[PDB]
């Protein structure tokens, strides 16, 4: 089509089409030959409104024409996707062969059969006692991380996808990374531990970085679901997928619905996030009559650290419980600098328990909650009180809290605890308590 | 094809007759033929954004294309110069226009194409080139080399080349392509709103030795990196930049003065030329450019001076040198994108910025980093950007900085209460950081031998800890407070007023070798330790300040300490063994 | 002469059916009734013009009127005999004194200094006032601006240093550019006559703007009055002091054209362009290389609930070259001028100071005097409900100190002009509390000097 009428921004108007889908995929011929790929944003008698993903400078109207694709974004699946890294379109960043799909699937996918989803059963070895312990990663479920900028959760990221294991006979869990908006480091930073550690032959890589357009930006999360939902839903594979940062994904909808000329709900957001966020969110879990499953870790730093934050907030509506890095914690050298109160594992219960981790997993977990809490208080009230509120009876909570923290969250972004190694450091730890405090006839047995 | 126009509403300039030109394509509009780019097509109807004030222009009026994005002229001449945003020479401006005032419609090379300048070639003929292949070289000041490179999209064998004396016009170089013949010259132009192609982006990895002990000791920034200056007005900040830019092991300054003050880019031009790197022995401005567009300039502009700042820098890198580029401020740029939105009538964002905003900023600071550059020899090259953001009321929530923060890795954050109180450089220990700390920790000492990171991480866990008893001092009072705790508030007091506090216009202060600064610190490091272990033997806190009064703060003065030899305060620390045996 | 007025809206008008019409360009209404109103074109399209009536369009019957196209924006008339002359916002005659047929029209907007021409500010300016003189230097071609607060002697100090102002030579080429932006016709009296009281009307140039005059003609004084500005010191070689009050009355203003025009609110209802726009303004103070004469500025304002972070003085702070601050913790007493140090900034104290500008002491006094008086502020400061009053014998007389410091030195009352030597002169009887030794420094390339 010869037939350009309007390029207004990253937009263009092109009149006298028809047979045209809405968000069907196109390609822009320029004058000078160069070709660029775009999208379909709206649709109304014989006109198209086109978004061009590398923007649209150097174009001449006149002179360009657009092709129309007949498909929309889709993703050319195939195991040989594993051990690879593309960019949020799914095109090869590694140099290696070019894959020959099986076939190609619209990215958008389609939602679960509520009545067709398996409840999540089975425990994840993270090796980071905070999670697996206090606020237990079960298979299926969609846990995410709150952090802000400047918080390692790049670091904490890493490390559950070196260590993340089912305590099962498999297989392996397949790692299906999603970098979304992150600047080179941060990506560099995932792709070198990935290679040095080996498990990039265990992932599927799809980077999407921050000088890339907010468009590729918005397919990189149902690029990776995608990659995810085939790999586990057709190839029976275990996969864990981790996504960051969601908050760019966020940014980056403001940004197209700006462009598209929509008007914000609450906080300057579109009204439909919550639909978009759950759209991705959802498509994770076990399913009745299948071996594969899908496990999301969403990783997202929240603005101005706000919990209330539409993005936070939204995200918490539709995954099973979250955890959280404070600044506390980083700046006093922890890591992971996980708070564990406001941590909360909605499906840990039939997750852990024996058979599952060992007969005690329930008991301290709550315990050791109960005493940090208390613990806190105690350094809290240290403010005004300074000392000689806890003498005797509650001077303990304090000191403890204090090696909680120290001892048992902070255990160093390489270092990787069994389930035994946690539990025990845990009683180990609630050993300087004593025992007039509630445990059960187990208090004796494993003192 | 002549434009015209239909329509004049601000910066904001409207033309029908257009349909031959491109978007982005810069125009010359009405009769005073002022700078401006095309933004947006309707049909024939062509939208575009002024770069000059269009006061006293209207609809009838002609408009023609240059059938050019906004470029810069790249070679030998542009070492030293000051241009405005668009790259006019301010200098020869004044000349052509017999003029004290910028006037509207001037239109200048960017270059001087008149002088001679001696090309060295350094490639013989018959060699396969393509992109980023150095050709040959010029001396175009006394410690750099100009090399001149092959420009992007260019590739074929070197038929005929020579060195000699040439203009800036004339063919120094024949290259015969696929498509044939072509001959090169010692300037290329670039599109400043593309970053120019490289092999690839490395992680950089090594500290930027600035010499400001604050910086290099706790929020180091690496050669490639990116760091942010955030603050109120008369925070100092430009008493800050530039320390950087006169101190950092690069190869060249860009420092680019985006819509900020006009006597602040004369202070620049006076105070460099007279700021003499020893050893080199050379001044500044001879390894500087400058890019201005002053606060009442035109607003539109403002994106223009960011964008051919860095590409300038982009073009250095490319020669293998390391380049710092000084943005400031940023925030008079993200100023400048509200104000074409609201005219664009646009949907706008946060505080009325352009919901594109993040993307821009992200899209300037990835064109920044350590990289491959393109060509045979595969040589390395870094831009390291430094940016002085102001947001309203010095309040950092704010949506410029916010974007920033999640694309930097260092935060040099300028409080008022510093400034206000006499401690400069005014940086907040507690707010501030450096994702690069944990790398350069590795670096350093591995590069010494030494356990510096280790010292480092000492001495903010010192002023981590003053600062909570501060917020208890503020209750019970000072008088009831322990030995131990006495001790800490005492080594702080050296931390603050001794090792992050420094001068500017100090003969001595103003810059601190990297050993230098190792050496400090280790001499408050076992003051500190040793002065512990007094107190846990059974000496009183208050006998150990009595104790050493003189000898203690010699460690005060030791910050104006010169170096005639190299060793001077390697001799304090076995001098502190002494009245650790005596009181 | 067009008799084609499509639409009235308010202060605006569009007008087609035009040729030849320009942005910015003025514009005169002729009434029904035989009155004229000009107003400027907004904006320009195809054949229509988008124009504003600065007096507003009350009163007009579209069918009957007609628009005039002047061929110019705002443009002031100049030349040397504006000196001891009276004009209004626009710089139409204001007290019934001759006609004036002025050498050149020139355009309020005026020329951006190439950053290039420009030079340093430099040299010092007498005030007659110690606490800016000695402690915050008044440089020529400085922009050093006065916050304040309302019911405050801003207005008082304001006059005052358009008498007592003078450069080291003589007076002759010394000129003051007096705007008032949006004030009472009681506090336009005040400036009417202490000027005419004390003769420096005939030194002055006055542009008078009142709060009733329109909104337009608030926002054009200013660039009136620079305009004069920087006529008298470039093409006639004068050191021109520019002194304008209140720039919060600016401000309103440019806040009521926003809104009238239907603009899209800024940070705290004020236009996104605030900066920009008071940049247009306190950028064209300044020197340039090989012209003698300058243009410094001193803008007063008073700040909204005396907040420092309000849009108005903080973008005033990032633009101008430090802040004199007005305190009501001075005010309460007769302290006059209230001037607080502590926040206070020259941050071009250096270039004029030194031998042959000031004196050799000039430097070193003013850290001197500034130092002492944080720790004194903060003794007195120091309640007997904390406590308490058992500060040691440093402190029976650093308190002693900072109280003296504001009572006699700082409180040298409105009407006292304070040659630099006086100012000078009385730093020394008053630093004479403590002994020498706890001055510092430096000693002995000194150590009097004086002494």
């Amino acid at each position: 089509y010869r037939t350009i009428k309007e390029v207004v921004g990253p937009l263009m108007a092109v009149e006298k089409v028809s047979g045209v889908k809405y968000e069907e995929l196109i390609e822009v011929r320029m004058q000078n030959g160069e070709i660029r790929r775009g999208q379909v944003l709206e649709v109304q008698e014989d006109k198209a409104m086109v978004q061009i993903f590398e923007g649209t400078s150097g174009i001449n109207l006149k002179n360009s024409s657009v092709r129309f694709l007949g498909h929309p974004l889709q993703l050319g699946v195939s195991e040989d996707m594993i051990g690879r890294v593309f960019d949020g379109l799914g095109r090869p960043k590694d140099n290696g062969p070019e894959i020959l799909p099986e076939k190609y699937l619209d990215i958008n996918g389609e939602v679960i059969n509520p009545i067709a989803r398996d409840y999540p059963d089975e425990f994840i070895q993270t090796g980071i006692s905070a999670i697996d312990h206090l606020n237990t990663l079960v298979r299926g479920q969609k846990l995410p991380v709150f952090s802000g900028s400047g918080l390692p959760h790049k670091e904490l990221a890493a490390q559950i996808a070196r260590q993340a294991t089912v305590l099962d006979s498999s297989d392996d869990f397949a790692v299906v990374f999603a970098a979304i908006g992150i600047t080179f480091e941060e990506a560099e930073f995932f792709m070198e531990d990935f290679r040095q550690t080996g498990a990039i032959d265990r992932s599927v890589m799809f980077m999407n970085l921050a000088n890339d357009p907010a468009i590729e930006r918005i397919a990189t999360p149902r690029m990776a679901l995608t990659a995810a939902e085939y790999l586990a839903y057709e190839k029976g594979m275990h996969v864990l997928v981790i996504m960051t940062d969601m908050t760019n994904y966020a940014e980056a909808l403001r940004e197209i619905s700006a462009a598209r000329r929509e008007v914000p709900g609450r906080r300057g957001y579109p009204g439909y996030l919550y639909t978009n966020l759950a759209t991705l969110f959802e498509r994770a879990g076990r399913i009745r009559g299948l071996k594969g499953s899908v496990t999301q870790i969403p990783i997202l730093t929240m603005p101005e650290d706000d919990k209330t934050h539409p993005i936070p907030d939204l995200t918490g509506y539709i995954t099973e419980g979250q955890i959280i890095l404070t600044r506390e914690l980083y700046k006093s050298g922890i890591q992971p600098p996980i708070d564990v109160l406001p941590s909360l594992s909605r499906l840990k219960d039939k997750g852990t328990g024996a058979g599952k981790t060992r007969e005690d997993h329930a008991a301290t977990m709550n315990q050791l909650f109960a005493a940090y809490a208390q613990g806190k208080q105690a350094k809290e009230l240290a403010v005004v009180l300074g000392e000689s509120a806890l003498s005797d009876i509650d001077k303990i909570y304090a000191k403890f809290a204090e090696r909680f923290e120290n001892e048992y969250v902070n255990q160093g972004f390489y270092t990787n605890r069994t389930i035994t190694e946690t539990l025990d450091l845990g009683w180990e730890l609630l050993a300087m308590l004593p025992r007039t405090e509630l445990r059960i006839k187990d208090d004796l047995l494993d003192k | 094809q002549i434009g015209k126009i239909i329509k004049v509403s601000g910066p904001l300039v409207m033309a029908e007759n257009m349909s031959e030109a491109s978007i982005q394509d810069m125009c010359l509009v009405g009769d005073l033929g002022v700078i401006g780019e095309i933004i947006e097509m309707r049909q024939d109807v062509a939208s575009i954004q002024v770069y000059e004030e269009t006061s006293g222009i209207g609809p009838g009026e002609p408009v023609r294309s240059t059938g050019e994005a906004l470029s810069v002229e790249l070679g030998p001449g542009i070492i030293s110069q000051m241009f405005d945003g668009i790259q006019r020479p301010l200098d020869t401006f004044m000349e052509v226009t017999q003029s004290n005032f910028l006037g509207r419609g001037v239109q200048l090379p960017a270059l001087d194409h008149e002088k001679q300048w001696w090309f060295e070639a350094t490639i013989e003929e018959g060699t396969e080139v393509s992109a980023g292949d150095i050709i040959g070289y010029v001396d175009e000041t006394k410690i750099i080399q100009h090399k001149i490179m092959v420009p992007n999209g260019i590739k074929g064998t070197v038929q005929k080349i020579e060195s000699g004396s040439f203009t800036i016009d004339d063919p120094i170089c024949v290259i015969e392509t696929e498509q044939g013949l072509k001959e090169l010259t010692m300037m290329q132009k670039w599109p400043v709103r593309r970053g120019r192609p490289i092999k690839q982006k490395l992680n950089p990895d090594v500290p930027m030795i600035t010499g400001q002990r604050v910086i290099d000791t706790f929020f180091p920034v690496t050669k490639g990196g990116a760091a942010a200056v955030p603050g109120p007005f008369g925070a100092g900040k430009t008493v800050v930049q530039h320390q950087i830019a006169k101190w950092s092991d690069v190869d060249l300054v860009v420092y680019v003065g985006c819509g900020e003050r006009g006597n602040e880019m004369t202070d620049v031009v006076n105070e460099f030329p007279e700021l003499i790197d020893p050893n080199t022995g050379e001044s500044l401005m001879e390894r500087t450019v400058l890019i201005a567009n002053t606060s009442n300039m035109p607003v539109a502009a403002r994106e223009a001076s960011i964008y051919t700042g860095i590409t300038i820098a982009e073009y250095f890198r490319d020669m293998g040198y390391d380049v710092a580029i000084m943005a400031d401020s940023t925030s008079r740029w993200a100023e400048a994108l509200r104000e074409m939105s609201g005219r664009l009538e646009e949907m706008p964002g946060d505080e009325g910025y352009p919901a594109y905003l993040g993307s821009r900023l992200a899209e300037y600071y990835e064109r920044s980093g350590r990289v491959i550059a393109l060509g045979s020899d595969q040589r390395e090259g870094s831009i390291t950007a430094i940016s002085a953001v102001s947001p309203s009321g010095g309040d950092i929530s704010e949506p410029v900085t916010q974007n920033t923060l999640r694309v930097v890795k260092v935060f040099w954050g300028l409080d008022s209460s510093l400034a206000q109180k006499r401690h400069f450089p005014s940086i907040n220990w507690i707010q501030s950081y450096s994702l690069y700390s944990t790398e350069v920790g590795r670096y350093m000492d591995q590069i010494l031998q030494q356990d510096w990171s280790d010292m480092v991480t000492e001495g903010m866990r010192i002023l981590q800890e003053e600062e909570q008893l501060n917020e208890i001092v503020r209750l019970v009072g000072i008088d009831s407070l322990s030995d131990n705790d006495r001790l800490t508030l005492e080594v702080a007091k050296s931390i603050r007023e001794d090792y992050l506090q420094q001068n500017a216009f100090d003969d001595v202060d103003t810059f601190t070798s990297r050993e230098k600064q190792f050496n400090m610190l280790k001499v408050i490091l076992t003051f500190g330790k040793e002065a512990r272990k007094a107190l846990s033997l059974g000496a009183y806190f208050n006998e150990i300040m009595e104790g050493t009064v003189a000898v203690r703060e010699r460690i005060s003065r030791s910050k104006y300490i010169p170096e005639e030899e190299l060793a001077k305060i390697s001799s304090i620390n076995e001098e502190i063994k002494e009245t650790i045996q005596l009181i």
